[PDB]
RNA sequence: UCAAUGGUAGGAGAGCGUUCUUAACCGCAAUGAAGGUAUACCGUGAGGAGUGCUGGAGCGUUAAGAAGUGAGAAUGCCGG
RNA sequence: GUUCGGCAGUCAGACUGCGAGUGCUAAGAUCCGUAGUCGAAAGGGAAACAGCCCAGACCAACAGCUAAGGUCCCAAAAUAU
RNA sequence: UGAACCAGUACCGUGAGGGAAAGGUGAAAAGAACCCCGAGAGGGGAGUGAAAUAGCACCUGAAACCGUGUGCCUACAAGAAGUUCGAGCCCGUUAAUGGGUGAGAGCGUGCCUUUUGUAGAAUGAACCGGCGAGUUACGUUAUGAUGCGAGGUUAAGUUGA
């Protein structure tokens, strides 16, 4: 429960190694933008090439 | 003549450790990738980095107009500032404070 | 090429080799010779050399100075171990050309 | 004065190969001198980080001149980390099966137990009844005696 | 007279830390583990001011019995032939002939052969 | 030259550094005082200055006097 | 060495033998006298070891010789006679 | 001075009581017009001023903490985290027998009080910085220093800055 000794900060970051965030795949400039994700909706209503608000 | 495309921010409560979860995606890629992930980020910390990011592109056209589509991020860093504490109550006189996480938010972009 | 023990340090000298040696009563640079040279040494020549005569190190004396002040605190018991010495050494850089071999 | 030492090896190492065998030779008296060559301790070029790790080759390793009843009371042991981890390879046993660690575990007892000791000690060349293999390089037979 | 000498005190602190610099990780990011860390290091650097003596001599005698053993000669009877031998009882330059000296090495070995003889 | 130099509580001797000293002695200072910082010098030690940089007002000498005067360590304290 | 003068602290130690006592002539047990050792004395030897043995460190040193103890490899010297 | 600051303040406690923290921009606010980003703040240009790392808790700015870049090394390793030597690499300095490394390899039980003996599973120490502890009043004794010497000696007081 209660820790014994001090974490050395290098080992603390060695705990913090796998903790990182993962980039989501973003569809890039479509006309000149704007963006969606694949399997997701654009800001212009577009999923599967048709506007749905 | 200089790239010098830097902006910053101060006094926002955003957990700079989790912004150091943010910036690893940032530091290498072009600004189209940056506002791509930045618009599509499911963290609260990375929307308002378009204040610094947009303000730094707005530096580059504030007095440069240089390489505006071409601008890839040179560097960032987001640091803690003075985290403002608050004497949080907790049971039977425990009451520990809270470090509200201040941050400078610094971005340079450039070419190449 | 020879071997000479000037101090308590027996030394391969090459006929041209710059060496180091502790302080001698040379003063600035008077290139003087030393005579207890025992070997032909690094030979590729005449062999043997139990006790050598005339092959003395005609020493090309250069310089003597201070070495490096290494330091001393000592011995560690518990309950207040105590304290420092620490010095350097008046070393002596001297090039050795001109053995008689 | 200061650098009268010399490694002369610590980058420029040598590599030589030695078929070393006798069919029956005693284990200790073979073992410490093949330890000496796998050091390269006999080579006149020692450095504590020399890496004069010899290609110490053994073939035809069937027999130790076995003093006493050592094939009945030599018995080895081991301990797997599962509790009650006694597992014993025993005295005459696995000599006739695989006399490999019958040698090189004892040469692990010979060697300086470190990364270099496990380097050449884990670069032994071991054959038990063979004419070994890969004489593409040049092997050389070393001595008979315990010197 | 409530005076401090504060910068002088931190100059002792600064003096020992700048003289303490180099070792692992947290140590120069702290104060006091570094204090022994130079200190233990020249405790047994004081011992190795005697023990690289007593180990470079092991390199000396070891490599010279390596080449002597390459001539099939053992160090004890070699040195025994060196006390039997000439004005030379020269030791460790005679260790230094490990480079390329069949003349100096094996011939001085023959001097020892005519010293046992 | 000879002899000595393990050393705790112990006892003796000596010296360093800080600050104030009207003292003088006698300077520095905006071309940069102090202070900070890096520094690959010196000094048996404590310690001392050199340079680069911050920095923009007091500081250093010497010698002597006087001291709230030499900092890890105590549930030391306070602040982070 | 004495004398005189200041200034101390030490009161409770162990251990190794050696000779005693008590104890199951049990004990790394106690309690004496006796020497050493540590404490308050490194280095080496015995696998590490405060007490055993050797040997008392101002320092440098890329010098040699040696104490006990060692010389098949780790780990240096004798596959010594 | 508890209190250089709207201090006996805040605040605690019903009360008697207790009892904090905190000064410094720049000479002069001359306090950043404007322009742009930004919901706004905040930033960024411009300009301000000797200076803007000088921008309103603002001189100076360590220290722990978090960083970002950086040359070397490490993903067959089981160390009081060290020396000493050193392959190899990188760089060139209070110009110096240069430094930064460091694979590898030898040998290496942290520091304090107490104890007979602690490496300790005996304490204690989160760290960092600041503070933080043998005095003087009067008296005696000892030791010296000085002065005069069987003669040394003025106390209190008065005078006077």
């Amino acid at each position: 429960a209660v820790p014994a000794r001090h974490t050395s900060s290098a080992k603390k970051n060695r705990r913090r190694t796998h903790y990182k965030l993962t980039a989501p795949t973003v569809t890039f400039d479509e006309t000149t933008g704007d963006y969606r994700h694949s399997h997701r909706v654009s800001l212009k209503g577009y999923y599967k090439g048709r506007k749905v608000r | 003549e200089i790239t010098s495309a830097k902006a910053t921010a101060k006094t926002v409560r955003v957990s700079p450790r989790k912004t150091r979860l943010v910036i690893d995606l940032i530091r290498g890629k072009r600004v189209a990738d940056a506002i791509a992930i930045l618009k599509f980020t499911p963290t609260k910390a990375a929307v308002e980095v378009e204040n610094v990011l947009n303000s730094a592109i707005a530096n580059a056209e504030n007095n440069f107009g240089l390489e505006k589509a071409n601008l890839v991020v040179s560097e960032t860093f987001i640091n803690e500032g003075p985290t403002m504490k608050r004497f949080r109550p907790r049971a039977k006189g425990s009451a520990s404070p809270i470090n509200k996480r201040t941050a400078h938010i610094t971005v340079v972009v450039a070419e190449k | 090429y020879a071997i000479i023990k000037t101090g308590g340090k027996q030394v391969k000298v090459e006929e041209g080799s710059v060496i180091y040696v502790e302080k001698l009563n040379v003063e600035a640079g008077q290139t003087v010779t030393f005579d207890e040279v025992i070997f032909v040494g690094g030979e590729t020549t005449k062999v043997g050399a139990p006790l050598v005569e005339g092959a003395t190190v005609v020493g090309e004396v250069e310089k003597h100075g201070k070495q490096k002040k290494v330091v001393t605190f000592q011995y560690k018991p518990k309950k207040h171990s105590h304290r420092k010495q620490g010095h350097r050494q008046p070393y002596t850089k001297v090039v050795i050309k001109s053995v008689n071999a | 004065m200061m650098k009268t030492t010399f490694m002369a090896n610590a980058q420029n190492v040598d590599r030589k190969w030695y078929v070393v065998d006798a069919t029956d030779v005693p284990l200790g008296r073979l073992s410490a001198v093949v330890a000496s060559v796998l050091r390269g301790k006999n080579k006149p070029t020692y450095t504590p980080h020399a890496d004069t790790g010899d290609f110490v080759i053994v073939v035809n390793a069937e027999k130790i001149k076995l003093t006493g009843k050592k094939a009945t009371d030599k018995v080895y042991y081991s301990h797997s980390l599962h509790p009650g981890g006694l597992k014993s390879v025993t005295a005459g046993e696995l000599r006739e099966k695989n006399a490999v660690r019958l040698i090189e575990k004892s040469v692990k007892g010979m060697l300086p137990h470190n990364t270099l000791g496990r380097a050449q000690g884990m670069k032994l060349k071991v054959f038990v009844g063979a004419e070994h293999t890969h004489t593409a390089q040049k092997p050389e037979v070393l001595d008979i005696t315990g010197l | 007279a409530r005076v401090k000498g504060s910068v002088a005190t931190r100059k002792r602190r600064k003096r020992i830390l700048k003289l303490a610099k180099g070792y692992y990780g947290a140590k120069h990011r702290l104060f006091k583990t570094a204090k022994e860390q130079v200190m233990n290091s020249y405790y047994y650097a004081f011992r190795d001011r005697r023990q690289k003596k007593r180990d470079f001599r092991k390199l000396w005698i070891a490599r010279i019995n390596a080449a002597a053993r390459m001539n099939g000669l053992s160090y004890s009877k070699l040195m025994h032939g060196l006390k039997l031998a000439d004005i030379e009882v020269n030791r460790k330059m005679l260790a230094d002939i490990a480079i390329a000296d069949a003349a100096a090495f094996t011939a001085l070995a023959e001097e020892a052969k005519k010293a046992l003889a």
